[PDB]
């Protein structure tokens, strides 16, 4: 599962990609145009195919390592890029794009072509493949929970294995069937706020300066002191003179005293 | 034990017996549970 | 101080814990009080005495250093290399002649008998009795495969005040010792009587070694001939294992794990293969006498220094790790000295050091400890200027929160907690203390808190509030564990 | 010169004046150890 | 990729370098006693290289 | 200008302000680099404070080097039959035969096929000493093909005992015992000869050092020695101690060019505190730092001064352990007899206890004196003993009855308040 | 993963609230189909002041989230019906929430009903059972008569408390107003639990 | 503050008369003392090896050089002290000049080359 | 006393040992990702020298400011001090950077992509001179831009003999403060287009992370000058004003 999860992008998959009687070294894509439109009739370049050959190819070394599937694949780009005929072969590739994703562009006036094409192509390398967006690795690591038995005796399970990611999706891990999504554990405070609300991003300043703070950390009402100031407005704010102007406004002495006193000095003047 | 929480109010309150708020008996929970612990009657059987 | 050559401030060393401070040539302001209203508000308010309990970590702050470390093991020891730890009558009333307490009685005493130094103690606890089981600083599972202990020193018991047996060390008379003596006498009798009794336990201490004696030489950190053959033996172990690791990647038989280059796999393979074992120990310890060697009762009780630190001065120093990495080649894309060529392969080349301290160390090992030396330096000074402006943010930011007439926490008006630290309590007041019921199961529980004596209803609702508490006790802290 | 450069720094009026103090009646020296002092005395 | 342009003038350098890693072992080109060894890259490659011309790895 | 105002503590602060160089990146600067031993002290910098790792100090051999006669040798090497001119070649001339871009003291000059021989050449030139000047740096990049010239100001120089070898002999022989293995001879292996390394340095050229006959300048003439810049460094292969050198003498695998001599990686300040590898190094850097504020015959032209804040101590010994650091300053200290141990508790903690008899025999008693500068304007003021009656605004409290003739006389203790 | 998450835990959402549903809950593949036609999925349920309250659940790319006036037009058709209103509930995927257009219909159209609340949301709100996640207290709103003795006892305005937004995630499962209460159970490692009182604000949208 | 050459450092504390400081059995006694626990962590080891080498410089009447990175052997330097009529360890019988009591342990005392730092206390 | 001090005022100084960074060298650092300085130095200690910087941008651009007296951080594209000094052709320009258009090495066609992809982009200040083919009048446009006494054109245009006079300034300023230390005479220009190719090749080989950049704190490229340069440098310097 550690492998299930970890974001497999597109780009990381190709060895090499060119961005563009054809070019040379094409002899095996006209081949490629000719082996498979024999393979199954049910589709066929499309009705809108302009000037645009995006062939690419893939390091092989990369799906046997990974368990990848060239199904998977196009299965992938075409569950989310309705835009484009892939050309799947049997390892190259050769995407072919539409003109219909050329003319919603009105908010921009300067679009041309080549840029438009790096776009696409930029938004179409970041489709993920396999995994959940954000996570870049996956390792299996070992807890100490402890856990009631059946005779009533608090006891201390050290054979238990989990995953700790690099990088924090709460909302994708989720929308998954293979992780237990009620005990999900961020070290985020911006995302548990998003995703959980104040009282558990409260929790979360307290377990977070916990871990910096060390063996020698202080006594716990202290970190209650912190996480209930950050959290009293039902918001985040900060230790900043951002947090400060938020927290106490009408103290105009206080933040004279911090930071820069004309600026606020100024401001509470045509305030009154 | 019932009485513990007014260690936050007076002992003008504690002998009127007037309501306690939620969040005081809660405050009281970790030493009400440690004095019946500690002054169980398992423990307590020489004591006068 | 009425000497008139005399221009320092004087202190006990003991109250040096509160202010950071030693004499190497610190300087401390001093004003004295002239107003009323302020000498009232100092001597009730801002005494020393109400510093004992940190406010930061809610233990005790004084106790010994030192000499009234090394001095207290001394003097409750239970043999000595002359025979026992004993004293005649003039000796024993010689330790309280300076204690400026009252002294003890010993008129029942005749001038040939003979006291132990834990009954000497016994005279001073009494005033405060406290109960204490612990053990010592003194014992410790490494030292013991190569060290004889006495079973009556290995295990410090006081009840009501009397040293049954054992040694005091940094484990009960230590500064900052939590559970220790001091903090006990300070629950029971308050914090002025625990100062009084760090001052008096120090002059036991200091008087006792002003017959005793105590130094350190030359010859205490000298390696036997025989003992200084079996340091190399265990050195070459790890240089043929260095070397392994080496032979390997000659042959390209070095295959990391995922996630890891065959760089990042090699440097952590030779790393864990440079580390001294557990048991360079025994040539040193073989060495020594533990009973007379000063150097080492420094070490073994807490007083000063550490293993690691009498590791380096006899035996040898190791390798040099810098950000828990070896030593990168800086010198000329792949040397890191010109002493060594480029892309060398032996572990002298990295940061090992094959010397000790007693033994003197070659120019490039000399220069990879003077890397590692200046580093620390380095992050010694960003001290000053990393923390100090994060706390002045710090305190802007909460220095308008305020302990209420409710106990909650405002700012002007502004409930920012509804009661300080969840529970209303002065962090200089709290004790550690350990809830039984937790662990058991619903049968050992049942034996040991269900009454059986009368058979009433009341006894049967008293154990259910006993397993409610234990359930409830239990389902919170779980949880807590789910969201860490 | 102005008047509001007068502020602000930790030199300024607020940081330097206002914040902090210049007091009569204070003493500095070295401080040394002595053993025949209690804790809560200073020679 | 290394080995072949990026490191192609020290590669032919280092049998000259003298503060260059030495390693005893005979040349199959010349039957010399000592080769000159280097560990280039992340991968640490070693490449054993003579005066005469010889080179580990088909140089 | 950056200058510093001498302050003359004792002697040997004065020889360090004078070979004083002054200057995350705040931080990895200040760190104890790869290329400073034998150029800058390993141990000396400051303990506390921002000035950790700032000033730097000048290790026991380091010179710096004087600007060279640039010309002569640019002149030299146009004429070398080995180097090509600039125009004469094209770049893809230099890309295609791989040749190398010689430069001299920064500017291409031309280039060369064959740069390790360019090089080898111009050092052997250098060391018979007319051709080349002894102070050249010859540098050869070997990762990038080219050849450099220095001969510039402000290089850090210091001289190197040389190792030389018989690797071609030993060659020749392995190449004759090739010979015969190939051919069918079952002795092959007795034709080879070991391998030799060694330096040219004697028992006896050390006697004559010592006894004045013989000289640094006299060494680099034969070629025993030469100078190494940090740039050539990087060509050089160090054997650390003429220990090292003899345990290697034939080891083939592990040639050195150079063979050092340990104390040359340490300033002055540092080489002051004996056996100074068994201790922790930081602690020699506290000893730098501590050697220069202790007091001494500050100067031998004292009574002829009027400083501020110096201090002149009556008795100074030689240390018993005297190191090579006291055949260059005046040791300024005591011999004083210590006891190691634990009496009544007044040495805790950095403090010592001091015998009230060792003080009042003179042990670092002396003199310390402060100065005075007063000025006086054109006809407005001028000094005199004042007359309360006719001069305004004396200060209150102040004795005036110090004064003759507008000064104290020579010889009077002042009090508080006295004028 | 969303939509068949979402088909789970809207009606898990709309059981907690104390509702009936007013219709019959079809299978997931015609929800799906429903979704990707006509662009939404609209579900009633019925409160226990016999008031209604309707959720629509927009797909990841209909025509009522690109452009304002497909929107507009469905919400001006759905307020004018025949029904009790109390609150629309519109879920929507994440970036919809910064797209300023509907924002701005949004608002237009609480200007326009007084007594209807209009609330959009975003997709991961009601993709889990909120109350259940380890991390969140227990939270529960009180009357204004108990929360009016607290203050009267405790001799403090409604203004003086710890506040939190209306569209926090438990109490929008709550589904608690501005203007009300709410009461928090949290775990302390120093007391072992504690009891809060916050003061719900208006909501982020 | 006075210093040694290896960097330790220190406050003159106390001033003991004659008649108050320590004494060995033949009279020597200290000019200082300093602490032991001043060495364990600072690990100043050259410190200790002078006043071994520099004991028996002064009964031979010899002045020596201790320079760095010169080899050294504590091993020999402690069997020169005995072959000339001291200990293997350099340590001494001495007595308490307060009472006039020895202690049970032989004390390390012998000459440590000091220096006295500008650092005043009239002046700060 | 060995002495090697100075009285000034009654006291005593020490002319501290600066430490400063190598001259004739190239120091290569980390819009603008990279940045590679060079303090060129017409020979010997005393000299002025003339600072060149040659940067590049996440853009493309690779453009080249002379930090001098007469100038102030003026920045221009790379492919136009080429042309400037006699060299036009974009197949020619490239060999003077990558020294070869034979190899198809890896580094070899990425250097040359880069290049490519460097000549086309749109500096604000240098758009009308982007495909300009002469030389003469991207002087006249440089002395537009660069001469701070003029502030008029289209007036001294007029007339002849002050465009043939800017002309002979520019040229012969520039072939005193570009790369002064290989000569300042027009027969040494191709030598200095040359150098910085060069100068430029190792520019984008710490690119293309085949090599490090410059070790800030090695002693292989430090200077330590001291009094005499130092008090020539403010006698000096003090002495023009
Ligand atoms: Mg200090
Ligand atoms: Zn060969």
């Amino acid at each position: 599962i550690a492998n299930s999860i970890e974001l497999i992008t597109f780009e990381r998959l190709i060895l090499q990609w060119h961005l563009l009687v054809m070019y040379p070294d094409f002899a095996s894509d006209v081949e490629w145009m000719t082996d498979f439109l024999e393979n199954h009739p049910l589709l066929q370049p499309p009705e809108d195919i302009a000037n645009w050959c995006i062939r690419l190819e893939l390091n092989k070394t990369t799906m046997i390592l990974k368990s990848i599937s060239l199904e998977s694949i196009i299965n992938s780009l075409r569950a989310k890029h309705p835009n484009t005929y892939i050309m799947h072969s049997v390892i190259i590739i050769r995407i072919y794009l539409r003109e219909s994703a050329f003319r919603r562009s009105t908010n921009t006036r300067m679009a041309t072509d080549e840029k438009i094409a790096v776009n696409v192509v930029d938004k179409l390398l970041n489709s993920t493949i396999r995994g959940i967006p954000g996570i870049k690795n996956a390792n299996v690591v070992k807890l100490m929970r402890h856990r009631v038995d059946a005779q009533g005796k608090l006891v201390r399970l050290d054979n238990i294995y989990a995953i700790k990611t690099n990088g924090t999706n709460i909302f994708g891990a989720m929308l998954d069937d293979n992780i237990d999504p009620y005990t999900i554990v961020s070290s985020s405070i911006g995302d548990t706020m998003e995703l959980y609300g104040i009282e558990a991003a409260r929790q979360k300043i307290i377990s977070e300066i916990r871990t910096v703070m060390g063996d020698k950390g202080p006594n716990h009402r202290h970190l209650l002191m912190y996480a209930d100031l950050m959290t009293r407005t039902g918001q985040v704010t900060s230790l900043e003179k951002a947090g400060l102007n938020a927290r106490e406004p009408s103290n105009v002495l206080l933040r004279m005293a911090l930071s820069s006193p004309v600026q606020v000095l100024t401001d509470a003047a045509v305030d009154s | 034990c019932k009485n513990l929480p007014y260690v936050f109010i007076n002992n003008i309150q504690e002998r009127l017996q007037t309501p306690i708020p939620v969040y005081l008996k809660r405050a009281a929970s970790l030493m009400r549970m440690l004095i019946r612990i500690e002054l169980a009657t398992v423990k307590t059987l020489n004591i006068t | 101080l009425e000497n008139p050559k005399i221009s320092t401030f004087q202190m006990n060393v003991s109250a040096c814990a509160w202010y950071n401070a030693d004499f190497d040539g610190d300087q401390m302001n001093l004003w004295v009080p002239w107003s009323v209203m302020s000498r009232v508000e100092a001597e009730l308010l801002c005494s020393v005495r109400n510093w004992f309990i940190s406010t930061k970590s809610s233990g005790p702050v004084n106790g010994q250093v030192q000499d009234s470390t090394v001095g207290s093991f001394l003097l409750t020891r239970t043999n000595t290399p002359m025979g026992k730890n004993v004293m005649n009558k003039l000796h024993a009333m010689g330790l309280f002649q300076t204690t400026q307490t009252d002294p003890p009685c010993f008129a029942n005493y005749s001038p040939t008998d003979l006291l132990d130094g834990k009954s000497v103690v016994s005279m001073l606890l009494r005033q405060t009795p406290i109960n204490y089981q612990r053990a010592p600083t003194w014992y410790s599972e490494v030292y013991a495969p190569y060290m004889h202990y006495n079973k009556q020193d290995i295990s410090t018991q006081i009840r009501n005040g009397e040293l049954i047996e054992g040694v005091l060390d940094k484990k009960a008379v230590g500064a900052g010792s939590s559970g220790g003596i001091y903090h006990l006498i300070s629950r029971r009798y308050g914090p002025q009587q625990a100062l009084k009794m760090i001052f008096a336990t120090q002059q036991l201490a200091l008087n006792y070694v002003r017959n005793a004696g105590f130094t350190v030489s030359t010859a205490d950190m000298l390696l036997t001939p025989e003992a200084h053959q079996e340091v190399q033996e265990i050195i070459n172990e790890l240089l043929l294992e260095s070397e392994e690791i080496n032979n390997r990647l000659l042959h390209g038989d070095i295959m990391p794990p995922i996630g890891l280059t065959t760089h990042d796999f090699y440097e952590k393979l030779q790393l864990n293969a440079l580390k001294f074992p557990d048991r360079i120990l025994k040539p040193i310890m073989n060495s020594i006498n533990p009973e007379t060697n000063g150097l080492f009762q420094m070490v073994a009780t807490g007083a000063k220094g550490s293993n690691p630190n009498m590791i380096h001065i006899m035996a040898g120093i190791g390798q040099i790790e810098i950000n828990t990495q070896r030593i990168q080649p800086q010198f000329s894309f792949g040397r890191t000295l010109v002493y060594y060529p480029r892309f060398a392969l032996e572990a002298q080349a990295y940061g090992f050091i094959c010397n000790s301290y007693i033994a003197g160390l070659t120019s490039p090992e000399f220069i990879f400890g003077e890397m590692n030396g200046r580093f620390d330096l380095i992050n010694k000074a960003l001290s000053t200027s990393s923390t100090g402006y994060a706390n002045r943010k710090a305190i802007f930011g909460l220095q308008s929160c305020i302990v209420d007439y409710y106990r909650r926490v405002s700012i002007d008006t502004r409930l920012v907690q509804q009661l300080y630290g969840e529970d209303g309590l002065d962090a200089r007041q709290l004790e550690t203390v350990r809830f039984e019921t937790i662990m058991l199961s619903d049968q050992e529980l049942e034996d040991k808190f269900k009454y059986t004596g009368i058979q009433s209803p009341l006894f049967e609702e008293e154990f259910s509030r006993l397993k409610k508490d234990r359930d409830k006790y239990r389902q919170i802290f779980l949880n807590v564990e789910n969201f860490n | 010169p102005s008047i509001m450069r007068r502020l602000p720094r930790k030199e300024g009026r607020i940081r330097k004046s206002l914040l902090g103090s210049q007091v009569w009646s204070i003493s500095r020296s070295t401080i040394c150890g002595n053993s025949d002092l209690h804790l809560d005395e200073v020679g | 990729g290394e080995m072949e342009d990026k490191y192609k003038i020290f590669i032919k350098n280092a049998p000259f370098d003298p503060t260059n890693c030495q390693i005893k072992k005979d040349c199959p080109n010349c039957h010399l006693d000592y080769l000159t060894q280097i560990c280039i890259g992340s991968q640490k490659i070693i490449i054993l290289v003579c005066r005469c011309g010889y080179m580990s790895n088909r140089g | 200008v950056s200058t510093q105002s001498l302050e003359r503590k004792n002697l040997l602060n004065t020889i360090s302000a004078l070979r004083t160089v002054n200057t995350e990146r705040a931080d990895m600067m200040r760190r104890v680099h790869a290329s400073y031993p034998g150029y800058i002290c390993v141990a000396q910098s400051a303990d506390t404070g921002e000035k950790v790792g700032m000033s730097k100090q000048l290790a026991i051999t380091a010179n710096v080097c004087t600007a060279g006669e640039v010309l002569s040798l640019k002149q030299r090497l146009l004429s070398d039959p080995a180097i090509q001119q600039l125009a004469d070649v094209s770049n893809k001339d230099i890309v295609r035969k791989g040749l190398a871009r010689v430069f001299i003291n920064g500017e291409w000059i031309g280039c060369c096929t064959n740069a390790f021989e360019l090089a080898q050449r111009y050092r052997m030139l250098r060391r018979e000493g007319k051709v080349v000047h002894p102070h050249t740096t010859i540098y050869w990049d070997s990762m990038v093909d080219e050849v450099e010239f220095w001969l510039d100001v402000g290089r850090l120089t210091r001289p190197l005992l040389i190792v030389d070898n018989n690797i071609e002999k030993y060659n020749q022989a392995c190449y004759k015992a090739a010979e015969a293995r190939k051919k069918g001879d079952k002795d092959w292996e007795k034709h080879k000869i070991p391998f030799i390394q060694n330096t040219r340095f004697t028992p006896q050229m050390a006697k004559d050092i010592l006894a004045g006959t013989l000289t640094l300048e006299d060494l680099v003439a034969q070629g025993i020695c030469e100078f190494i810049t940090p740039e050539e460094a990087e060509n050089c292969l160090v054997a650390f101690s003429i220990i090292e050198l003899r345990k290697h003498k034939h080891d083939v695998t592990r040639r050195f060019t150079h063979v050092d001599v340990p104390q040359a990686i340490l300033g002055l300040a540092a080489l002051v505190s004996p056996y100074a590898n068994c201790t922790q190094p930081a602690r020699v850097t506290y000893e730098t730092n501590q050697g220069r504020q202790t007091g001494g015959w500050y100067c031998f032209s004292w009574p002829y001064r009027v400083d501020m804040n110096r201090f002149f101590q009556f008795y100074n010994e030689m240390p018993l352990v005297k190191t090579i650091a006291h055949n260059y300053v005046i040791p300024n200290g005591l011999n004083t007899i210590v006891a190691y141990m634990i009496y009544g508790g007044y040495n805790q903690e950095d403090s010592v206890i001091v015998s009230q008899s060792f003080i009042d025999r003179g042990g670092f008693a002396g003199t310390f004196y402060r100065e005075e500068k007063v000025e006086l304007e054109s006809d407005i003021e001028s000094f005199g003993k004042p007359d309360p009656l006719i001069t305004k605004n004396l200060k209150p409290g102040a004795n005036y009855e110090k004064l003759v003739d507008g000064f104290v006389p020579v010889g009077t203790v002042v009090k508080k308040g006295d004028i | 993963m969303a939509m068949q998450k979402l088909f789970t835990y809207i009606y898990e959402f709309i059981e907690y609230r104390k509702m009936v549903l007013l219709e019959e809950k079809v299978p997931y593949d015609k929800f799906v189909q429903m979704v990707l036609n006509t662009g939404f999925f609209r579900i009633n349920a019925e409160t226990l002041n016999h008031g209604i309250v309707s959720v629509f659940i927009f797909g990841a790319n209909g025509k009522y989230v690109h452009h304002g006036g497909d929107m507009r037009t469905l919400l001006t058709n759905t307020l004018n019906e025949k029904k009790h209103y109390e609150e629309l509930i519109l879920i929507v995927d994440k970036p919809v929430l910064s797209k300023k257009n509907i924002l701005d219909i949004i608002v237009e159209q609480r200007a326009a009903n007084p007594t209807i609340v209009i609330n959009i949301y975003p997709y991961h709100l009601f993709c889990i059972n909120i109350p259940k996640v380890s991390a969140i207290p227990k939270h529960k709103l009180i009357t204004q008569e108990e929360a009016q003795e607290f203050l009267g006892r405790e001799y403090l305005q409604p203004q003086d408390l710890m506040q939190i937004s209306a569209s926090d995630p438990p109490v929008v499962w709550l589904g608690g107003r501005p203007g009300d209460f709410v009461q928090i159970e949290r775990p302390s490692e120093t007391a072992m639990h504690a009891v809060v009182i916050r003061f719900i604000t208006k909501s982020k949208i | 503050k006075m210093s040694s050459r290896s960097g330790n450092k220190g406050i003159a504390a106390l001033a003991l008369p004659t008649s108050d400081m320590p004494f060995t059995e033949d009279g020597l006694q200290p000019d200082l003392i300093v602490n032991p626990h001043s060495h364990p962590s600072r690990m100043t080891n050259g410190q200790m090896i002078e006043t071994t080498v520099g004991l028996a410089n002064a009964l031979q009447g010899v002045v020596t050089d201790g320079t760095a990175f010169l080899p050294i052997n504590v091993q020999l330097l402690s069997e020169r002290l005995a072959q000339e009529g001291l200990r293997f360890n350099g340590c001494q019988k001495m007595f308490n000049g307060q009472t006039g009591e020895y202690f049970d342990a032989a004390i390390f005392i012998g000459p440590t080359y000091h220096q006295r730092l500008q650092k005043f206390v009239l002046d700060d | 006393e060995p002495g090697g001090y100075f009285i000034a005022r009654g006291g005593e100084w020490v002319v501290d040992l600066l430490e400063n960074i190598r001259f004739n060298t190239l120091h290569i650092h980390y819009n603008e990702i990279i940045r590679g300085e060079f303090i060129s130095q017409p020979g010997g200690a005393f000299e002025n020298s003339s600072q060149i910087i040659i940067r590049y941008m996440t853009t493309g651009a690779i453009t080249i400011e002379i930090n001098s007296t007469k100038f102030s951080k003026l920045r221009i594209p790379w492919y136009l001090i080429f042309r400037m000094f006699g060299m036009t052709g974009d197949d020619s320009i490239i060999e003077q950077v990558v020294f070869d258009l034979e190899s198809n090495s890896l580094v070899n066609t990425f250097m040359i992509e880069i290049l490519e992809k460097s000549i086309h982009v749109l500096d604000p200040i240098f758009q009308p001179v982007q495909h300009e083919l002469n030389r003469e009048k991207i002087i006249q446009f440089l002395s537009e831009k660069v001469s701070k006494f003029v502030s008029n054109p289209s007036a001294y245009k007029s007339d002849e003999n002050a465009v043939q006079y800017l002309n002979e300034r520019q040229l012969t300023i520039l072939d005193k403060i570009l790369l002064p230390h290989m000569g300042q005479t027009a027969d040494t220009r191709v030598r200095k287009l040359r150098f910085l190719g060069l100068l430029i090749h190792k520019i984008l080989l710490v690119i293309m992370n085949v090599f490090p950049p410059t070790d800030r704190d090695s002693y292989r490229t430090k200077r330590v000058h001291g009094s005499g340069v130092s008090l020539a440098k403010a006698f000096k310097a003090i002495f023009n004003t």
